[PDB]
């Protein structure tokens, strides 16, 4: 297959938040069918950031995600050509932000092109405080809708302090190409930072992710 | 096949070390905005390195660590040519340069040579 068992990766997102503008440029790599992957994610432009990093690193693929052989993979079928996702992200407290990722393959490496945008970040909340400390792991309902994957999954940041700063999350994976659709299941997720330096200009991001029915 | 797309270089040749250099990459039977793009050379016995990209947009470029800085990735549209303007060359960048593109299938260019002389 195309997607072979180490795959590099190479991404570029430009955006804003709260009208903060910046660029971040990532580089890595992963085992595609173990659900695994590392990023090494750098700021170019707009350092230091003034938002918590938290609410970056879910938009920095699904690609990387361990199937079932009983489930089709809709994201390994769509490639050499690749796909592309759109994802709302509606915080409790009126703060929202929008994301686009347009995948694609080239050699061993994949290639991201992310735009990321967001406002009405109350200015004494977390996010704009940097009061976040993790996501909490959590569970996306994948399901076909339109032709497409659709994926809903409730979201959660722990606070400093020990309280939760919840968000919803809803994606449409759309296939560059026709691809066998699978029925409902669910992915499981567990994203974390490794590392950073002092003002998250140098950080590096994990995840581990797995496709399962209910 | 040559009958859907073709990728046609152009603007090598030889330069002394430190100079400048412009390739063309030309595109034909297919809208170069609409495909991701990338450049490769090969210096002969050696293996093939990729040299840098663009995305379907634009908006994005990338580039190997071994030419960042002096190496540029652009494109028009309207011409539908992707370029890679070449700076600061230097004896080790001597190779052929092709463009690549996959649109169903994989294509790619003929290649022009450029060779860098030493001082």
């Amino acid at each position: 297959s195309v997607i072979k068992p180490e795959m590099k990766i190479k991404l570029r997102m430009e955006g804003a938040v709260n009208g903060h503008k910046f660029v971040i440029e990532g580089e890595g790599i992963g085992k595609p069918y173990e659900g695994t992957q590392t990023l090494d994610l750098t700021v170019e432009e707009g350092a230091p950031l003034p938002f918590s990093y938290d609410i970056l690193t879910p938009a920095f693929n699904r690609a990387f995600t361990k199937y079932p052989e009983d489930i089709p993979d809709y994201f390994k079928q769509a490639f050499p050509e690749g796909y592309s996702w759109e994802r709302s992200m509606t915080y409790e407290d009126q703060g929202i932000c929008i994301a686009t990722s347009d995948i694609t393959m080239e050699g061993d490496c994949f290639f991201y092109e992310i735009r990321f945008d967001g406002t009405n970040f109350p200015p004494n909340g977390p996010v704009m405080q940097k009061k976040t400390l993790k996501w909490e792991p959590s569970t996306e309902k994948m399901y076909v809708e339109d032709g497409v994957l659709k994926g809903d999954v409730e979201m959660a940041l722990l606070l400093e302090g020990g309280g939760h700063y919840r968000c919803d999350f809803k994606t449409t994976y759309k296939a560059k190409k026709d691809v066998r659709l699978p029925d409902a299941h669910e992915v499981d997720h567990r994203i974390e930072i490794l590392s950073h330096d002092k003002d998250y200009n140098k950080v590096r991001l994990y995840e581990h992710a797995e496709a399962r029915y209910s | 096949s040559s009958s859907q797309v073709q990728l046609v270089e152009s603007g090598g040749g030889l330069v002394q070390a430190g100079g400048s250099l412009r390739l063309s990459c030309a595109a034909s039977g297919f809208p170069v905005d609409t495909q991701w793009m990338h450049w490769y050379r090969q210096a002969p016995g050696k293996e093939r390195e990729w040299v840098a990209a663009i995305s379907s947009t634009g908006r994005s470029t990338f580039y190997a660590d071994s030419v960042k800085g002096r190496f540029t990735i652009s494109r028009d549209n309207a011409k539908n040519t992707v370029y890679l303007q070449m700076n600061s060359l230097k004896p080790e960048d001597t190779a052929v340069y092709y463009c690549t593109v996959y649109v169903g299938n994989r294509y790619r260019g003929q290649g022009t040579q450029v060779t860098v002389s030493a001082g």
